[PDB]
């Protein structure tokens, strides 16, 4: 049954990063993989990815946060970097594997 | 008029119009590097 | 045994007086400078 | 050159570069504050440390009075005295706040600037540690046998690593002496490695709390947080100099005030507040040795948190999991502390071994294992 | 309007601003001491030496 998206959604709305209007891949940490997916992003998905996180820096320095009207909910959450991630990572097993043999 | 400025006007008329003033500022483009109202309104005194 | 005590009694108070006004004055201070992030506004404007 | 002398000059471009047109995170929050006390606060010790120590006499025949004279007959010298005895403590908790916050907002990922960090941290408790002796009064004395008696615990270089560092054969004069020298030494190692670190952080600049990158919004360091910074210091100091002006030894044992003597062991030896969460957990391992490494670990932990870090995210801010559990391990310290201020008796023992049990099992196993699972609830 | 001349005055230029420091700095101490003394004092009628002095001071063997 359901009990999976239960959880996956409340936890989502635990976590509360959309309160900033921030997706779920906005708050990724950057480590290696995730820079190389981010070069990879459509110059819009980009753009839109940078003014959400200046936006929710700029709330964070306030002190304050999106009005509930404003954010974002567990499903209109756009996961837009994960495939380009994915691949990433998949390119890098790839090449690691191969240099070992 | 232009004959009647010195020196001394000028600097009387500009401190009155310029100095400590707050001012108005448009940056348009890649201006990452100008920052800080804050930082350029100190530059608004002192030689 | 602490012959002090009385002398770093009175010291105690000049430090809270003014600990006090100093304090609130700084409070206010950072709170000039940082008004202009603090106000400050942002849009978004894509050339769509 | 450059047009101001600001960033042209061999120095200027130092303060400049680092404390002024330094590029600092527009929403870093007040939990970053600690970092400029912890520098004020040192060079304050420093400060107030020298003015002692041309007053104190290194000598057991001397030690106990030279304190009595300085605080009774050199002008404010009672004040001075103070003023670092108490700084000790203003230092410890700007340093614990300042790892704290490390940890809840993933800051250790900056492994240099940390594992400097961790290094800054232990050389400052062997700095207290000789310090506490100084005085030599009944804990001085207590305090460094017992502790350093711990060494001989050690195998085979351990009756030896000790009757070295005692210079004899018990904590005597020979003793007294080198610690008066190391205590006026390491707080400028500190400094020194204050430098290293603040260098590692520069490179990769400030993290900030939400986690994410801040070049999208940055801000000059002054005045910014010059202003916030010193705010940050009033706020601070004024609770300090309110109980080193009002309360002067809530903190101290007053064991203290009774001159060392080695023909009685006082009834509870005690460190101060700083050191109790580590005496607590010394103490859970009844085995001398296994003690020790106990302790050893206890704050050598540090130097894995970075290696334990398993979410996707950098801060706590968005894992309400870790949050619960990270002020699980706050709280759990408290009662660890408590503990290492009660004697060695039920219930205390048992209370005791559990907190030391937890404490490791909250860093080593459920922060890494809670972060994983949270991964997989955000569907990654 | 004291406000607009005290920037004028004062304030505007930085060099006044600085010796207004001083001064300020100057009465204000003098004052603030003074008063905190007195509150101080005020505080502990006859617990002070100043106060129960006179007992001893001249008028005895
Ligand atoms: C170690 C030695 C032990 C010494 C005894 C410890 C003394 C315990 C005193 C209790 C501390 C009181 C502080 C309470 C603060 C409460 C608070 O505000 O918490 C909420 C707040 C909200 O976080 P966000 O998700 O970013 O919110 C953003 C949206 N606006 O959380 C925080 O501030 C983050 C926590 C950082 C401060 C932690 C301080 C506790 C200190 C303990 C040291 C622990 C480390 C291990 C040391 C090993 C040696
Ligand atoms: C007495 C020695 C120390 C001094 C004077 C000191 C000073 C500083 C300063 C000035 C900062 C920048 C401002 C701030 O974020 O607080 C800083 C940052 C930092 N320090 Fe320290 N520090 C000390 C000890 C430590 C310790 C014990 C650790 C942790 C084991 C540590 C970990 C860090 C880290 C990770 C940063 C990055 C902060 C961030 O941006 O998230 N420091 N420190
Ligand atoms: C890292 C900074 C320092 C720390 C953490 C520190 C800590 C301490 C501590 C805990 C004591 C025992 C205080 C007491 O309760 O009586 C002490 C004493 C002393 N310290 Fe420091 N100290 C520091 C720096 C210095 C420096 C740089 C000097 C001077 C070169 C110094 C000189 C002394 C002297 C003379 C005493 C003996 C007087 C006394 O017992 O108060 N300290 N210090
Ligand atoms: C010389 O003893 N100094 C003491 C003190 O509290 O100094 C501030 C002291 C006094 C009584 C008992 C134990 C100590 C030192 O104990 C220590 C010392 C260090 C370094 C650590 I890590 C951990 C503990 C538990
Ligand atoms: C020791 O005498 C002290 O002298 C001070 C003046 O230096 C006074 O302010 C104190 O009240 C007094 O107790």
């Amino acid at each position: 049954g359901r009990l999976m998206d239960r959880i996956r959604k409340w936890y989502y709305n635990a976590a509360g990063f959309n309160k900033y209007g921030l997706m779920r891949d906005d708050t990724l940490y950057e480590d290696d993989d995730v820079k190389e997916a981010l070069k990879r992003l459509p110059e819009d998905l980009y753009n839109e990815r940078m003014f959400r996180i200046k936006r929710a820096l700029d709330l964070s320095l306030k002190h304050r946060i999106l009005p509930k009207e404003q954010w974002v909910k567990y499903e209109e959450d756009k996961p837009y970097l994960e495939p380009y991630l994915k691949e990433v990572i998949r390119e890098r097993l790839e090449r690691e594997a191969w240099n070992k043999k | 008029r232009i004959s009647a400025v010195d020196a001394r006007m000028v600097r009387d008329v500009c401190s009155k119009y310029i100095y400590d003033k707050c001012p108005a500022l448009a940056a348009v483009g890649p201006i990452e590097q100008l920052l800080d109202y804050n930082r350029i309104r100190s530059g608004m005194y002192w030689i | 045994a602490e012959p002090e005590h009385d002398q770093r009694k009175r010291m105690g108070l000049k430090m809270l007086l003014i600990s006090a006004l100093l304090t609130s004055l700084l409070y206010y201070m950072k709170r000039h400078k940082w008004s202009v992030l603090k106000s400050r506004k942002m849009a978004y404007r894509p050339p769509k | 050159m450059a047009p101001n002398i600001r960033k042209s000059h061999p120095l200027l471009k130092m303060i400049n570069n680092s404390l002024i047109d330094l590029p600092a995170p527009s929403n870093i929050s007040a939990w970053w504050n600690f970092g400029s006390l912890l520098a004020v606060c040192l060079m304050t010790q420093i400060l107030t440390g020298l003015l002692l120590a041309m007053h104190y006499t290194a000598d057991t025949s001397l030690a106990f009075s030279s304190v009595a004279h300085t605080c009774r007959n050199v002008q404010y010298g009672w004040l001075i005295r103070n003023l670092h005895a108490n700084g000790a403590s203003f230092f410890f908790i700007c340093i614990f706040l300042h790892i704290g916050r490390g940890l809840y907002y993933g800051s250790y990922l900056y492994k240099e600037t940390w594992n400097t960090g961790v290094i800054l941290l232990l050389t400052l408790m062997a700095t207290a540690f000789v310090g506490y002796v100084l005085p030599w009064g009944q804990m001085s004395f207590w305090g460094a046998t017992v502790i350093t008696n711990l060494f001989s615990a050690i195998p085979y270089i351990g009756h030896t690593l000790v009757e070295w560092a005692w210079g004899g054969f018990s904590v005597d004069n020979p003793t007294l002496t080198r610690f008066f020298a190391l205590h006026f030494l390491l707080p400028f190692a500190i400094a020194g490695i204050t430098i290293i670190h603040l260098t590692f952080l520069h490179e990769s600049g400030s993290n900030n709390p939400l986690g994410i990158s801040s070049d999208s919004d940055k801000i000059p360091f002054h005045p910014y947080y010059s202003f916030k910074d010193i705010l940050g210091l009033t706020l601070m100091l004024t609770p300090f100099l309110t109980l080193a002006l009002f309360s002067p030894n809530l903190l101290g044992d007053p064991e203290n005030f009774t001159p060392a003597n080695p023909l009685v062991t006082p009834p509870h030896i005690k460190p101060e507040w700083y050191f109790l969460f580590a005496y607590a957990i010394l103490r859970s391992i009844p085995n001398k040795l296994g003690g020790v490494l106990a302790l050893a670990a206890s704050v050598l932990i540090l130097f894995l948190i970075p290696f334990l870090h398993k979410s996707k995210q950098r801060t706590m801010t968005f894992r309400p999991l870790s949050q619960t559990l990270f002020w699980l391990l706050v709280a759990n310290l408290l009662i660890l502390t408590w503990i290492g201020s009660q004697p060695v008796e039920h219930p205390f023992i048992i209370i005791g071994q559990m907190a030391s049990l937890s404490y490791f099992t909250i860093l080593l196993i459920l922060f890494p294992t809670i972060g994983t699972l949270e991964n997989k609830m955000l569907n990654y | 309007a004291l406000l607009r001349q005290a920037y004028s005055a004062l304030f505007r230029r930085t060099s006044t601003f600085a010796l207004t420091v001083v001064l300020g700095a100057v009465l204000f101490e003098r004052a603030f001491d003074q008063g905190a003394d007195a509150i101080f004092e005020h505080l502990n009628e006859g617990k002070l030496w100043k106060h129960i002095k006179h007992k001893y001071e001249a008028s005895e063997e």
